[PDB]
């Protein structure tokens, strides 16, 4: 006879919306039935009532710690349909900010994970780095979280004048900030007690279940869309892909921790190779014209009017 | 050999292009 | 053209550190074990000396 | 005492919960003011509704509100909780948490910056500071 | 299962409502083959009363 | 693997009406049996006979549906509902949706002929 | 800088009355040059003490007790 | 050469097979050293020391509301309606802001002013629907609606968050100087 | 009678306020280890924070759930607090300087400690919230298991002294602190005092992430105050046990030379100065221990139930029985059985 | 009436006084929804042997440890005689501890894939 | 090996000076690790609202 407990919704590990109905025979989980939809909003129904430009912010708020990668997936879909090309500088900016976004997301995931197991301090240390990067978000887009910066055709605005230096200055010390978290976590035997051989997933079942990302690379399969289907400027930059072998919580932790380093490498490369030119596609039938044209030129004013109406 | 004399990046010579060439 | 755009320095930035930097520190484990044995031995020496003298004080009392 | 020991129940639902965590991050340190987020509603004064409230979640929210001992306050954080926000015309979204629980302070934003949330906290404390407790009894 | 295809990963399954067709919904399957670095899409159709065979 | 949950029945469209009516009557019996469990779970004010009356009305509503596929769909949805109720997935709020009549009188004026409907602009 | 010496030096630089005012409003002890004044009456200060971290080099002293 | 159901890229990389795990007897460290680390918790003391080192570093906190975090010209806070230096409103009821707003926050009505100008007679923003996206500000062809850097306007009831024309103009009048700062800083990038 | 009253009020006030300020000290220390500030706003430098929390909780409504035994739910925190505070009656701040100078002081400490599992054992039955029940059973198991380790270290120390008077145990340590010959025993007492107190990393009993809150999920107002107070008072008290068993209690250094320089005869000045020296030594040892509790809380992730039970019953307890064998053997070898 | 007994009496009085202050000052408004038990916000038993076994084996081991109190209080008087006796006692108990360890008392798909061609 | 350790004086972070520097180097787990605090005269200065490049920017 199974004993049924409602894990979540009001539970810090549950993240507030995970009603996880478990059935226990003593200590051991026999069946698990996650219930979702406490955060079903009808994003997909609402997008059909929105222009593409208007529908872009729906994606910021899907994975609300990886905003710019969401904007990037939607932008790539719409540009592929539109048969247009993002300028080089725009591609490089989208790569830099995709990796700043990856760093932010991994800080949130790793530190929230360690807080769930009980390690409360990396939460705060990594949250200061999160603050530093959200300064860069706010400087390029005007919002800390929901930037709406990456748009079909490129990015909404060019970088402010003093941003590359500040990113580089932060990059000179992020390495140490990582080493300190690793000092607390990588070799701690309690951490390895909580993570080694927990949640083991085989390669074949990983493929069968539809898992991707670290959840798949932890099981030994070297698959990475950035290397396999080179999108944006992921072919102009040099980085490695970490692959686990045991497919347990510890391998995935190691993978994430090394993806931190690879992201730092990519950010530095884009800081060194940022080219000049436009940031959005230069056809005013897709992206709006600069305001100095919109206020002097008839064609530009018409295109601006139509694009925003 | 210390942070009080770390070199000011902000005054380094930046790269400058005159015209950007992006083929159609 | 491109005037006033944020651009990297002509020579580029100095390379940042990104590989793992967790240098090993500490004496060898056997040195720590030897120190522990020394401290424990000296402590036992003093403790047993004190116990014996306390016994002689008990004799006097 | 009520302002100095400001204990919320965390009830975090979506993207607003991230700015709610950044309030506790080192840079703003809600703890320096006396704010401890406590998981049980039994040990909490304040509920912060930080996120889109769905129709599936409305009974649970009202249940957690009911299980807070008095005196209790509620702060509505974010556009989604204020007025249904960017999903105001969805078929499964409550158009504002004040349909479900009484609310004392509305913090606008999507998401409200951490400074805006702290300002909303200061407003709630200002409301506490002007509350008559024994003076009200004397008026009876 | 074929050696030349090997589409081991299911990516997503969805429906698209076409009210003009006699069969409203068209069910879409996306597959991914990590072996070959290739993707494929498979479509079927269904109605509000005729079911589709589950691939679970 | 991901295993089914309590009271889960795999989806099967009956090829013949009679084999469907067998399942339909089984489902009705399950609902009648579960009525007291529903009354305990959802803290209802009303009585078990009223639960059973409501169930009978629900099953009655589709008593003359002919086309087999529609019957299959209705049966599948009825079973999904039963599984929803019996596993306490549902809350009291959604459960009482089924029971609009046992709430009190909503007001003095529920119009029935054309003049009262017309006075309220509902004619 | 969290050091006690910083607090003692700022308190000496600022004077006892201003130290008590700061301890009763801000809770820290800050010493910086006055920059300007609002229409509302608050006063704004900037500091160049090297022991002050980024984002703490400007601050305000509200005019009223019920500051906002 | 010729592949059958495979390719050079699908062939395993050089060294994909992992080396066999080592047994206990093929270990470099003596049992006594391993036991020293085991019983004296070496890495736990290293972790404790790294934690203790932070205790003597400068903290990151700032003392809000006496200090403030960084704010940029592009920041998106509360809304305000601007005027021309002559004091005539800038909004000409073109309603592009109404058309682009992804949350349908904006409600506008218009008609010929008594002096013949095209102006608004009602301009509302529901600040509880707004997602603070700044499209309304990119859209307006006369810079009339803008988003101030102000975030401190929390209210005690919802009816104060339904801005009408009078409130939004008052905000513009009140924040014009800061709006000019942000405009002078960012206008070349729009 | 009057003197007795004044002594008890002085001691009680010092203990209660030390517990109150330990909470603030914990928040501040964790804060600075996390690069933040912690309470610095309620009272000057956040010195009134604990009293703010107190007053608030005393003004909070008491909720008695429907299926609960309200008497048990209200009295269980009360008894755990009483025993936690009664434990202080035997702690000396100087030779003979204590409220209770019992020849069975050690036995009193152990007994009142063994009365400490009843709050955990009873609250789960009283709350009836399921989370509380799981937490309560697991806690009762963990606490008794580690109480075994603590009692065993007590016995090992008494092997050196042959007395159950706490002051005598402290006095025997003028020759050397017992944490020098028995450093490994001191490590185990810390690891076990952490576990017996239910602190991180061994916070499985009331861990928010595995179980929301813990056994206290249902405790609001003064009952929550009691559990809180009992927990921090027990932290300080078990640091006290550590202090006088292993760190030499109120012994710091031989100040005979200094006193002979300063004074020329006995006086209330010299008695007060000696009292301050002894009490300062004992309080600095207490402070280092409390800091270490906070430090360990900052540094490590939690254990699982299986992990800590395995620890206590397979790694610690065998070592302690081995020491049971090896301490009297060393006494016998060197003819140093201690006299009464 | 020494300090000991007065302190012992005083502590429960302080506890009761704090409780009475709470009862006197706090509001008290129970209602059905508030009285519900809290389980993550919404309304809603076999155990393992090691749970039983930790508790049950606590009692013998506690008795073993507390049986050494007379020894450590009389070590000198019993000399090298009692010494040997208590070694034998300890070893006999250590045997039971070994039994417990080796039986693993407190502790709580690898087939190959073969095709018939 | 590129990406290896770089010394602490090439990192834009405050750090220590005087006798405290020597104390830090003696007592640090890894002496080349920075403290995380950005250098106030260098970092995010001039402020974004007072960049000189704003008055020269032209659409690219
Ligand atoms: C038996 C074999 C003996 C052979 C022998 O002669 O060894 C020589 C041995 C050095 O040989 P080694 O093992 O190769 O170590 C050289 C490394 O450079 C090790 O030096 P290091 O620079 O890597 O680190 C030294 C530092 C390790 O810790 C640190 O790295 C910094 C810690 C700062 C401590 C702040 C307080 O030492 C400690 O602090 C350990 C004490 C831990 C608690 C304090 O010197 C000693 O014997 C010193 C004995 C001190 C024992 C203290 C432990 C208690
Ligand atoms: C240290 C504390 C300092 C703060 C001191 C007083 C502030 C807190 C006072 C406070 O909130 O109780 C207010 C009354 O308000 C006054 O006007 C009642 C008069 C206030 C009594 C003041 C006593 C001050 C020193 C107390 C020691 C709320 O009780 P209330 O009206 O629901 O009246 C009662 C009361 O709460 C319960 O004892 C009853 O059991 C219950 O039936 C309930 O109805
Ligand atoms: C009573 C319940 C449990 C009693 C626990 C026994 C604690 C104890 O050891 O009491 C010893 C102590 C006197 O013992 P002793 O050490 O010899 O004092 C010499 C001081 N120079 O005793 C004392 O100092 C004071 C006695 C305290 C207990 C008195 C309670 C009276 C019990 C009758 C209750 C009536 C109903
Ligand atoms: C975790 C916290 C660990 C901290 C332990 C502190 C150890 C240092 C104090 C040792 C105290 C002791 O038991 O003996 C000290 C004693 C002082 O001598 P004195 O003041 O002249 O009194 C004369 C009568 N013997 O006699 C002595 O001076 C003997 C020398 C001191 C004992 C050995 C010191 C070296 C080992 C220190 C390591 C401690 C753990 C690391
Ligand atoms: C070489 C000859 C030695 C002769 C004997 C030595 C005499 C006694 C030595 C004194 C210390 C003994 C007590 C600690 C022993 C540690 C044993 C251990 O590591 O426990 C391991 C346990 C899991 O067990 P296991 O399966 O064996 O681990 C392999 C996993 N694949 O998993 C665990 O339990 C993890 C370890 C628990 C650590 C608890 C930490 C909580 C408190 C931290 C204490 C640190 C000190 C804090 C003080 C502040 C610093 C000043
Ligand atoms: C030390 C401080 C001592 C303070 C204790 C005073 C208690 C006063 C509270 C009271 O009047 O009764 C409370 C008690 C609550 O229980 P009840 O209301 O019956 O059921 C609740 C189920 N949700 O109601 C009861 O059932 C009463 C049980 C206790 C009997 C004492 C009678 C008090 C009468 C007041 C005069
Ligand atoms: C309040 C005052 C601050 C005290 C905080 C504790 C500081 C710990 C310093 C790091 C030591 C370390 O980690 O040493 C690590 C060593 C392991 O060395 P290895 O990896 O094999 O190096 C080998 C490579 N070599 C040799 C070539 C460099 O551990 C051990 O063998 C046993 C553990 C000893 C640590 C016990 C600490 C005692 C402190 C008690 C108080
Ligand atoms: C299994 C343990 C074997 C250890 C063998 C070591 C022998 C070394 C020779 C030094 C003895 C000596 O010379 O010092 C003698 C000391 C001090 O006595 P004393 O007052 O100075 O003698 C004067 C004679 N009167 C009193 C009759 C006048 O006596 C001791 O008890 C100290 C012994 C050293 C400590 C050994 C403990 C080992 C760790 C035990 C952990 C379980
Ligand atoms: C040992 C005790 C040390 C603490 C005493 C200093 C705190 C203080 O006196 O602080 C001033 C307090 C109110 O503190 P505040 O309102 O938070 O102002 C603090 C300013 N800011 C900017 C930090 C907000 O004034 C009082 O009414 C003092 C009466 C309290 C007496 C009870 C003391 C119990 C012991
Ligand atoms: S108001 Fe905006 S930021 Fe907050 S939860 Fe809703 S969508 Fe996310
Ligand atoms: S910020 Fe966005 S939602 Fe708000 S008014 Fe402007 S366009 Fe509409
Ligand atoms: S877009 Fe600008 S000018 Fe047009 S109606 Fe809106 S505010 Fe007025």
């Amino acid at each position: 006879r199974a004993f049924t407990i409602n894990f979540g919704p009001q539970h810090p590990a549950a993240h507030g919306v995970l009603r996880l109905i478990l059935e226990l025979s003593g200590e051991e989980i026999i069946r698990s039935d996650p219930h979702v939809g406490l955060l079903h909003r009808g994003t997909e129904k609402l997008i059909e009532y929105k222009t593409y430009m208007q529908a872009l912010p729906y994606f910021d708020r899907l994975d609300y710690v990886s905003m710019m990668t969401n904007e990037q997936v939607f932008s790539l879909a719409v540009e592929k349909l539109l048969n247009v090309e993002v300028p080089l500088r725009g591609k490089y900016i989208r790569t830099m900010f995709g990796e700043i976004t990856r760093v932010l997301n991994h800080l949130m995931s790793v530190c929230s994970h360690a807080m769930d197991v009980g390690a409360l301090t990396p939460f705060l240390w990594g949250f200061e780095e999160r603050e530093k990067l959200m300064e860069f978000y706010e400087r390029v887009s005007g919002a800390r979280l929901h930037a709406a910066y990456v748009r079909p055709g490129g990015v909404s605005q060019d970088l402010p004048a003093g941003l590359l230096d500040d990113i580089y200055m932060w990059a000179t010390q992020f390495g140490d900030r990582l080493d300190e978290i690793e000092e607390l976590l990588t070799d701690n035997r309690i951490w390895k007690l909580r993570t080694v051989n927990i949640g083991t997933v085989t390669a074949q079942d990983a493929l069968n279940l539809g898992l991707s990302g670290p959840m798949l690379r932890g099981s030994g399969i070297p698959f990475d869309i950035r290397k396999n289907a080179p999108y944006d400027a992921y072919d102009k930059v040099d980085f490695d892909v970490p692959v686990g072998m045991n497919g347990d919580c510890y391998d995935r932790y190691l993978i994430r921790m090394a993806e931190f380093r690879q992201s730092l490498r990519i950010i530095e490369q884009c800081c060194n190779d940022m080219p000049a030119g436009a940031v959005k596609v230069e056809d005013f039938k897709i992206n709006s014209p600069p305001r100095n044209l919109m206020k002097e030129d008839m064609e530009a004013l018409i295109h601006h009017f139509l694009l925003y109406t | 050999p210390s942070w009080e004399n770390i070199k000011d990046i902000r005054l380094d010579p930046k790269v400058h292009v005159d015209e950007v060439y992006e083929p159609i | 053209p491109s005037v006033g755009q944020d651009l990297p320095p002509v020579g580029g930035y100095e390379p940042v550190q990104w590989r793992r930097n967790l240098p090993a520190r500490g004496f060898r484990p056997l040195v720590y074990l030897a120190a522990l044995c020394g401290i424990c031995g000296y402590g036992f020496y003093r403790a047993l000396g004190g116990i014996q003298e306390r016994r002689e004080l008990k004799r006097e009392k | 005492a009520r302002q100095g020991s400001f204990w919320p129940v965390t009830f975090g639902l979506a993207c607003c919960a991230v700015e709610m965590m950044h309030v506790s991050a080192p840079r703003y340190d809600q703890d320096r003011l006396g704010i401890i987020f406590r998981a049980s509603p039994r040990q909490s004064d304040i509920m912060i509704v930080a996120g889109t409230l769905t129709n599936k979640m409305a009974p649970v929210l009202r249940q957690v509100y009911d299980q807070m001992p008095e005196p209790r306050w509620v702060i509505s954080m974010g556009s989604c909780a204020n007025g249904g926000g960017y999903y105001h015309f969805s078929y499964s979204v409550v158009r504002g948490c004040d349909r479900i629980v009484p609310v004392d302070v509305y913090v606008p934003g999507c998401p409200p910056t951490s400074e805006a949330l702290m300002y909303g906290v200061f407003q709630l404390q200002r409301k506490m500071r002007n509350t008559k407790i024994t003076r009200m009894w004397y008026r009876k | 299962d074929n050696t030349s295809t090997q589409y081991k990963s299911i990516i997503d399954i969805t429906a698209v409502d076409y009210p003009s067709r006699e069969n409203r919904f068209e069910v879409v399957y996306n597959f991914l083959s990590v072996r070959h670095n290739s993707r494929i899409r498979l479509k079927t159709y269904a109605t509000e009363v005729t079911p589709v065979p589950s691939i679970t | 693997a991901i295993i089914a949950t309590a009271f889960a029945e795999t989806v099967k469209f009956s090829g013949s009406k009679q084999e469907l009516q067998k399942r339909t009557l089984a489902l009705y019996r399950q609902f009648l049996r579960g009525a007291p469990t529903f009354a305990d779970l959802y803290e209802v004010q009303f009585s078990i006979p009223t639960i059973r009356t409501k169930i009978r009305q629900e099953f009655e509503r589709h008593r003359f549906v002919d086309d087999l596929s529609i019957q299959n769909v209705l049966y599948a949805k009825g079973h999904m509902e039963y599984q929803e109720c019996i596993n306490f997935w549902k809350q009291q709020a959604q459960f009482l949706k089924y029971f609009p009549e046992e709430d009190d009188i909503q007001g003095r004026h529920q119009p029935s002929n054309f003049v009262d409907k017309f006075l309220k602009n509902r004619a | 800088s969290s050091s006690l010496y910083r607090v003692l030096r700022n308190a000496w630089e600022v004077g006892p009355r201003s130290y008590w005012k700061q301890l009763n409003s801000i809770g820290d002890t800050k010493s910086g040059r006055l920059v300007g004044t609002d229409i509302y009456g608050n006063k704004f200060y900037e500091t160049d003490h090297q022991d002050e971290i980024h984002l703490r080099t400007r601050y305000v002293e509200y005019k009223e007790k019920d500051y906002d | 050469n010729i592949y059958a159901g495979g390719s050079a890229a699908a062939a395993p990389p050089a060294g994909f097979r992992i080396h066999r795990p080592a047994t206990w007897e093929e270990s470099e460290e003596g049992a006594l050293s391993k036991a020293t680390k085991y019983f004296l918790l070496a890495e736990m003391f290293r972790g404790l020391y790294v934690v203790l080192e932070q205790f003597f570093r400068a903290p990151y906190t700032i003392y809000y509301p006496f200090e403030k975090g960084p704010v940029s010209p592009r920041f998106r806070g509360e809304h305000a309606l601007r005027r021309y230096p002559s004091g005539e409103e800038r909004c000409i009821a073109c309603k592009l802001c109404e058309a682009i707003c992804p949350a349908l926050a904006i409600t506008i009505d218009a008609e010929e002013r008594i002096d013949g100008s095209r102006r608004t007679t009602k301009y509302d923003i529901d600040m509880t629907k707004c997602i603070y996206c700044g499209y309304c500000q990119e859209s307006c062809p006369v810079d009339a609606i803008v988003e101030t850097p102000n975030v401190e306007y929390a209210t005690e009831t919802r009816e104060e968050l339904l801005y009408n024309k009078e409130k939004l103009l008052a905000n513009g009048d009140k924040w014009e100087l800061e709006l000019q700062y942000a405009l002078d800083a960012d206008a070349p990038y729009r | 009678m009057i003197i007795n009253i004044v002594e008890i009020l002085i001691f009680l006030v010092c203990v209660l306020f030390s517990v109150a300020y330990l909470t603030v000290a914990e928040r501040k220390t964790l804060a600075y280890m996390q690069r933040r500030l912690g309470p610095n706003f309620v009272g000057y430098y956040g010195l009134l924070q604990a009293f703010a929390d107190a007053v608030k909780l005393l003004l909070k409504e008491i909720v008695l759930p429907k299926e609960s035994n309200y008497i048990i739910l209200v009295i269980s925190p009360l008894i755990t607090l009483i025993t936690a505070l009664i434990g202080w009656v035997v702690i000396p701040l100087g030779p003979g300087i204590t409220l209770g100078e019992l020849n069975l002081g050690i036995l009193f400490s152990l007994a009142i400690g063994s009365l400490g599992v009843f709050g955990s054992l009873l609250s789960g039955w009283s709350s009836n919230s399921k989370y509380s029940l799981l937490g309560s059973i697991r806690s009762t198991a963990q606490l008794i298991s580690y109480e075994l380790i603590l009692t065993s270290i007590f016995i090992i120390i008494i092997m050196f002294v042959s007395s159950l008077n706490i002051t005598t145990i402290i006095e025997t340590q003028r020759v050397v602190w017992y944490c020098i010959p028995l450093l490994p025993l001191l490590l185990i007492f810390f690891i076990a005092s952490v576990a017996e107190t239910a602190r991180p990393p061994f916070d499985l009993t009331e861990s928010e992430s595995e179980l929301v809150a813990g056994y206290f999920t249902e405790y609001s107002g003064s009952p929550f105050v009691f559990f809180f107070l009992a927990e921090y008072s027990n932290i300080i008290l078990i640091s006290a046990f550590n202090g006088y068993l292993l760190l030499g209690g109120y012994l710091s250094f031989n100040y005979s030379y200094l006193f002979n320089i300063l004074f020329n005869d006995y006086s209330y000045v010299s008695f007060l100065f000696e009292g301050l020296i002894n009490s300062s030594a004992y309080a600095i040892k207490l402070v280092f221990l409390m800091f270490s509790f906070i430090w360990v809380r900052a540094a490590f992730p939690r254990f699982t139930y299986d992990n800590l039970i395995n620890f206590c019953w397979i790694i610690l307890l065998p070592l302690l029985f081995g020491i049971f064998l090896i301490i009297p053997s060393t006494l016998y070898i060197f003819d140093s059985f201690p006299t009464l | 009436m020494n300090t000991f007994i007065i302190f012992i009496i005083l502590i429960p009085i302080v506890g009761f006084a704090l409780l009475a202050v709470n009862i006197l000052l706090a509001v008290y408004k129970p209602y059905n929804e508030k009285l519900g038990a809290f389980e993550c916000g919404l309304t809603s038993l076999a155990f393992n042997a090691a749970f039983i076994l930790v508790a049950i084996l606590f009692l013998p081991f506690d008795l073993e440890i507390s049986t050494l109190l007379p020894y450590v209080m009389s070590i000198y008087l019993v000399s090298n005689y009692g010494f040997t006796i208590v070694l034998l006692f300890l070893l006999i108990l250590i045997i039971g501890f070994v039994y417990e360890i080796n039986t693993n008392a407190l502790k709580i798909n690898t087939d190959s894939l073969i095709y018939k061609l | 090996l590129p990406g290896g350790p770089v010394p602490v004086f090439k990192k834009y972070t405050v750090g220590s000076k005087g006798i405290w520097e020597k104390l830090r180097v003696l007592l640090a787990i890894a002496p080349n690790r920075s403290t995380g605090n950005p250098i106030v005269p260098l970092y995010r200065v001039p402020t974004p609202g007072s960049r000189p490049e704003a008055n020269v920017y032209q659409d690219p």
